[PDB]
């Protein structure tokens, strides 16, 4: 293993992650001489080494020569800052990364251009994936998915919006015009502000184009999966539940509303949770005379738009509403409570059924009925059921009155469907919320391992390479430990059912089930509190404060059958018409619904486009390596270059290969036989068929050697020549 | 029972 | 999935249902008939025995005796009868699909557990089975983790502390007084207004009215004088053949018989001072606790105004710093079962069953090791 | 070296004489090298001359006898073609290609000796035969 002199290095700093070193002398085996401002270096059981400018422009992750994570971030960076260009692939995958400012790239004399092309023909491009998608469709008929993925500043819905726009610009061609208008709803219904940034699709968001026997768009059919029901009742600090609610707020002042007798959302206990009440973005009133316009254009009349803000003004009103305790067994409504009697105004309901069921519930067998008294604990846990059961009921009815406007006329032959998804994320405090996304996240990697595994086997197969180590990483062992019997959701459902639950009891069960008997699982030193799960990424710190509350629904059904009951408008009645369901918990809920989108999915080949914030705080097209290299571990990419480099990572076409090289028939031999005289172990490289296969290093090994011999042929013709030319030219003016 | 009582 | 049964046997009752379910689906009597008389017509359904509201609708024609008393099993083959008639009958359900959950009272004679395990597991071949002090069910189906429990059926009365998930044996005390007995008791006195029940069926007309009819008395005496002084108290009900009994201070006088056993017979003093003795068999430090974890449970306990005598009783028995609580769901009967449920439904619970190869190694006294 | 070539060696020494000492510059050390038949690189020149800075090789003098041992020391095809080769397989080279390579990598050359060099070897493309240039350049 070699460094010459002047062999150039990566090494660490704190500041900014990677920078390079001159290394000044030949290194031979623990103190090193390097320039940047000259520092020794020292050493214990080596720095990695640094591409040369030939390779650092390239398109193409794979292609490098030393695959680690100062070539990758060096290249992004270059890639987004000193060229003004937007996209890279990784295996399998296309990577993403904001560039923040509009740009002629997208347009239909390009898409055109992209239309009937092969990835490798032509530059990384987000419409490349949109293509792979519909030519394996015309191969294959099976349907597509397409995966966009990372932390919620990074575009993921501009990404879709472009990639929607391709299809049904080369379709033939009215369906941007509905899927664009929509957005505007689902957002104002579906986005959230947290303290790391203020629009994040909590709920994960799923359209299908569907397609014709012969190919155009028929239409679209829009799903939804994975909604975070419980920002409804509780909200962290410097966060926000749903913007819709704070679109009624602003709105209240308008002789439309002036019955719902809204007020400010600091006023609401809703809205007032996360004590952070205003905001840049928007004057809330101006979002929704967009909101209302796009209902008005995808066909939601404004007969229902006054009923989804009476039952959403509902939804804030009956937070205000607040009981005194007689008896640790008993609950009372004050003799007059002025919300609930407004909330009965909106919904036309009896005050005192109200008042006597939200107190207490109902218990029969069939011999006898009884009525139980319930502490003022259950009144608010069940309240609170009963607000996120109303909510996730209005969204699941606001998305079938979509897709009324959206579906085709026809059956479609197939689609092909793009996928909105937060991706894997930390935060400095942590939380069931976030135990939820990072589980989801963790269960989609699996299925993305698989496919990178079984394309890689395809891509051995087709040109024979020998196929046993072909190899990746394995998340099961830590899904297992969530999903189980007696795991860490497990538990907490159980303790929620268990007489009196906390979560200090919580964590000494997960302590004594799992402490040191679950290798991915461990405790911080310094809490009781909290615990450490070692998720693919990167070791996490959940606090198990407030999972419970969180954890914890289920709804009395005489509750829900008040509401059922009320004559005073369609949509209330409406929502419910559709037991088990309601005894069931937010986490297993969740659980479910992962489930059928993991089956939706797992029907439909994948494509992955992965994206990440380049910035913080907004400065246009500028590029943090502290960031990046954070969002990358995060999105497996670390993960898969890792895999890769151990391996065989690079690809030449022998074509190619001697288009760059002569510098030593039949084409396949020659090459071979110049390989051979370069190289000295089989083993450290492949030959494929069309392709060769080298091990990580061999790639710049060869174009050190090629470039070295390459000098001295130089410095024989650069003497020979001054030998011969400036002698004549003093000879010369010898004359 | 078997003693003090009839069960 | 699977879903465990969860099962209870009383000596009144019999109460089932799946494991989650909000209250049981099957109750029924525990009785078992047999005829007294030959069968006068030929195609007749000729049956051998009757169980439950079978028993009861016919309960004229037959003789009804109670497998179980004083919470023992006291003939295993009529209980047979029972159990088979519970799950292919009532809940339609084989008992070699689902485990089963199974409830005692806690000093009952020790060979009742081999011989009920040893019927499910050989005669049902359930897949695996436990078994569960009332008292403690009780608990969980209250919602809390300190408490004395009183509980009292048809069979046995018993309290048991429990301290912060930690049962307490020594402390625990035992009476045989329960709604049988004062069932009994009921007869005798009832002869005095001259209303005459000599056979088994017409026992369950007079439970039928103490169900109905009976309260407990705040201050038994005064409202003893009262009664004699005015009629307002008699209170009147309707036999099956349509007579009318009526009956009046006399009501009261068998719930009275929990607070003064001597009117039966009885050496043991009322429920009320076993209470406080139970509690002074602790330690100072929890009794705190206690006193306002008081539970009462089982069906004998629905008696209107049991909770407030037993509070008022209480109080002046107990030291007056401490106030006394007392705590009753309404619908405690079932609650023994409702706790059956949340502890079979936790999976935690899981590896608790006694499994069918454990007790195939173990033998029967595996109970005793592993269950308590 | 006999003493005929050091009869020639000295002459063509004197020869690049331009201050009349006698001696010559070590810049001009690799000149009458490659004068004399010599093909040492500048690195080579340079070691044998002892690597001088700029100043002494542009202003020590040594005489003959100094220069002499460097000039032996010094003393003491197929590779120009793959060389050439690599700037091509139908024997041209171009000559904007072939005039950055000479200028702007290795021991980088003037423009104007390159013009010199390549006036009436490049063809109407602007394409030099390089194996008849090589051959030429040898000679
Ligand atoms: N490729 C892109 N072209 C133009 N703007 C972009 C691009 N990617 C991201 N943005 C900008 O960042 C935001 C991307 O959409 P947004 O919905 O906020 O992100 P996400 O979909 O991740 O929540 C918008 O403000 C948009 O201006
Ligand atoms: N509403 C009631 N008032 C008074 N006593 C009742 C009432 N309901 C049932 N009982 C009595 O409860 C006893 C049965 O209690 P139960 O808890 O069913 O016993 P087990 O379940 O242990 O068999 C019977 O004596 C019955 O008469
Ligand atoms: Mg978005
Ligand atoms: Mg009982």
């Amino acid at each position: 293993e070699l460094y010459t002199k002047y062999a150039r290095v990566w090494i660490p700093d704190p500041e900014e992650v990677w920078k390079s070193a001159e290394l000044l002398k030949d290194y031979k085996p623990k103190v090193l001489q390097l320039r940047l401002k000259d520092l020794e270096y020292c050493l214990d059981p080596l720095p990695p080494l640094r591409n040369p400018d030939i390779l650092v422009g390239e398109n193409d992750l794979t292609a490098l020569s030393y695959l680690h994570e100062p070539a990758v971030l060096h290249n992004l960076k270059v890639r987004f800052i000193d060229s003004k260009l937007i996209y890279t692939y990784c295996g399998i995958v296309l990577v993403a990364i904001n560039p923040y400012e509009q740009l002629p790239i997208y347009g239909e004399d390009i898409i055109n251009a992209y239309s009937g092309q092969n990835m490798g023909d032509m530059d990384p491009h987000i419409f490349a994936v949109a293509e792979e998608a519909y030519k394996q469709m015309a191969r294959d008929e099976r349907n597509q998915s397409i995966i966009v993925s990372g932390e919620s500043g990074a575009g993921k819905t501009v990404s879709a919006k472009y990639a929607m726009r391709y299809f049904a610009t080369v379709s033939g061609s009215n369906v941007e015009e509905k899927v664009l208008a929509s957005n505007p709803i689902m957002e104002s219904i579906g986005n959230a502000k947290t303290t790391r940034n203020d629009n994040s699709s909590r709920f994960g968001k799923y359209i299908e184009i569907g397609f014709d026997k012969r190919y155009r768009i028929i239409g679209a059919n829009m799903r939804t999966y994975l909604l975070e029901k419980s920002r409804v009742v509780f909200q962290a600090e410097e966060e926000r539940n749903y913007h819709i609610f704070y679109q009624l707020c602003a709105s209240a002042a308008l002789p439309e509303f002036k019955t719902l007798r809204l007020g400010n959302a600091n006023y609401f206990h809703y809205t007032k949770q996360g004590g952070s009440p205003v905001i840049d973005g928007i004057d809330d009133a101006k979002e929704m005379v967009n909101t209302r316009q796009a209902c008005t254009l995808l066909g939601i009349s404004d007969s229902y738009q006054m009923g989804i803000f009476r039952i959403l003004a509902g939804i804030l009103h009956l937070g205000n509403v607040e009981f005194a305790s007689r008896d640790s067994d008993s609950c009372a409504i004050p003799p007059k409570h002025d919300p609930l009697t407004i909330f009965c105004d909106l919904m036309g309901v009896d005050y005192e059924e109200m008042a006597h069921w939200l107190c207490h519930r109902k218990l029969a067998t069939a011999t006898e009925t009884y009525i139980k008294p319930i502490s003022k604990l259950h009144a608010i846990n069940a309240r609170d059921a009963l607000a996120k059961h109303i909510y996730a009921n209005l969204f699941n009815w606001i998305v079938d009155h979509v897709n009324k406007a959206l579906h085709s006329t026809v059956k479609q032959h197939s689609f092909i469907g793009v996928l909105d998804i937060y991706g894997f994320e930390t935060f400095e405090i942590n939380s069931f919320e976030q135990f939820c996304i990072n589980y989801a996240n963790e269960k989609l990697q699996q299925q993305f391992n698989m496919h990178v595994f079984k394309l890689e086997q395809e891509e051995y197969m087709k040109e024979q390479i020998p196929w046993t180590l072909i190899d990746f990483y394995d998340n099961q062992p830590c899904i297992n430990l969530i999903e189980a019997k007696m795991g860490v959701l497990d538990l907490l459902d159980e303790e929620c059912k268990m007489p009196k639950g906390s979560d200090d009891t919580w964590a000494q069960k997960l302590y004594n089930t799992h402490l040191n008997k679950c290798a991915l699982f461990e405790k911080p030193r310094l809490s009781n509190k909290a615990f450490i799960i070692k998720h693919f990424a990167d070791k996490v710190e959940y606090q198990c404060e407030g999972f419970l509350e969180k954890n914890k629904d289920t709804v009395y059904e005489e509750q829900i059958k008040v509401l059922k009951s009320s004559k005073k408008f369609k949509l209330l009645p409406e929502l419910f018409q559709d037991s088990k369901e309601h005894k069931k918990t937010v986490g297993h809920q969740f659980r479910n619904s992962l489930h059928l989108l993991m089956e939706t999915l797992n029907a439909t080949t994948p494509h992955y486009v992965r994206c990440i914030k380049p910035n913080d705080f907004k400065f246009p097209f500028t590029f943090d390596e502290k960031r990046a290299v954070q969002q990358l571990r995060a999105c497996g990419v670390l993960e898969t270059i890792r895999i890769s480099a151990a391996g065989f990572p690079s690809r030449w076409t022998y074509q190619e290969f001697f288009s760059r090289y002569r510098v030593l028939s039949d084409r396949k031999q020659t090459c071979k036989n110049v390989l051979e005289k370069l190289i000295l172990d089989k083993d450290k490289y492949q030959f494929g068929k069309t392709k060769i296969f080298f091990r990580a290093g061999q790639v710049a090994y060869l174009e050190k050697i090629r470039a070295d011999k390459l000098r001295a042929a130089c410095i024989r013709i650069q003497k020979t020549i001054r030998g011969w030319l400036m002698r004549k030219k003093y000879m010369r003016m010898r004359r | 029972w078997x003693a003090x009582c009839p069960a | 999935e699977t879903t465990a049964l969860v099962c209870d046997n009383g000596s009144g009752l019999v109460k089932a249902g799946f494991a989650g379910d909000d209250a049981p689906r099957a109750v029924f009597p525990s009785i078992v008939g047999r005829p007294r008389h030959q069968g006068v017509m030929v195609g007749m359904g000729q049956k051998d025995s009757y169980v439950g509201d079978e028993a009861q609708s016919k309960r004229g024609i037959l003789t009804l005796k109670y497998p179980i008393e004083h919470g023992i099993i006291t003939n295993w083959d009529d209980m047979e009868k029972i159990w088979h008639h519970t799950f292919y009958n009532e809940l339609r359900v084989a008992p070699e699909e689902h485990p089963t959950l199974l409830t005692e009272a806690p000093l009952n004679p020790k060979a009742n557990r081999e011989k009920m395990t040893q019927i499910m597991f050989e005669t049902f071949n359930v897949p695996a089975m436990y078994v569960a002090i009332q008292a403690v069910l009780s608990l969980y189906a209250s919602g809390r983790t300190t408490g004395i429990v009183l509980d009292s059926g048809d069979g046995v009365t018993h309290n048991v502390p429990i301290y912060e998930g930690y049962a307490l044996p020594h402390a625990i005390m035992r009476l045989d007084l329960a709604g049988r007995d004062l069932t009994d008791y009921l007869m005798k006195i009832l002869t005095e207004r001259g209303y005459s029940f000599v056979t088994t069926a017409e026992r369950e007309i007079v439970r039928d009215i103490k169900e109905k009819l009976c309260y407990v008395a705040l201050d038994f005496e005064n409202e003893m004088a009262t009664a004699a002084s005015s009629s307002s108290l008699e209170k009147s009900y309707e036999l099956p053949d349509g007579q009318v009994i009526t009956i009046g201070n006399e009501r009261f006088r068998c719930p009275e018989t929990l607070f003064q056993p001597s009117f039966i017979g009885m050496e043991s003093a009322g429920i009320h001072e076993t209470t406080y003795n139970s509690i002074m068999k602790c330690d100072i430090d929890i009794r705190k606790d206690l006193y306002a974890n008081n539970v009462m449970s089982g069906g004998t306990t629905m008696y209107p105004g049991i909770a407030d005598r037993m509070q008022k009783e209480i109080t002046a028995l107990a030291p007056s710093t401490m106030k006394i609580k007392i705590i009753a769901p309404p619908e405690r009967k079932y609650s023994v079962w409702i706790g059956g449920s949340i502890l079979a439904s936790l999976s935690t619970f899981q590896q608790m069953w006694i499994t069918k190869q454990e007790y195939d190694e173990a033998g029967p006294s595996i109970v005793h090791r592993k269950c308590f | 070296f006999n003493k005929d070539q050091l009869e020639e060696f000295k002459e063509a020494f004197e020869l690049f004489d331009r201050v009349g000492d006698g001696k010559i510059l070590y810049s001009q050390c690799g000149d009458v090298m490659r004068a004399l038949g010599q093909n040492p690189t500048n690195a080579e020149v340079l070691k044998v001359l002892g690597n001088p800075k700029s100043d002494e090789l542009k202003s020590r003098r040594v005489d003959f006898e100094t220069f002499l041992p460097m000039l032996q020391a010094v003393a003491k095809y197929e590779d120009y073609l793959e060389g050439f080769r690599v700037f091509d397989g139908n024997g041209k080279v171009m000559g904007a290609e072939l005039r950055h390579v000479l200028t702007t990598l290795g021991e980088k050359m003037t423009e104007e000796e390159v013009e010199t060099v390549l006036a009436g070897h490049e063809d109407s493309n602007g394409c030099i035969n390089y194996e008849a240039f090589l051959k030429h350049i040898l000679s």
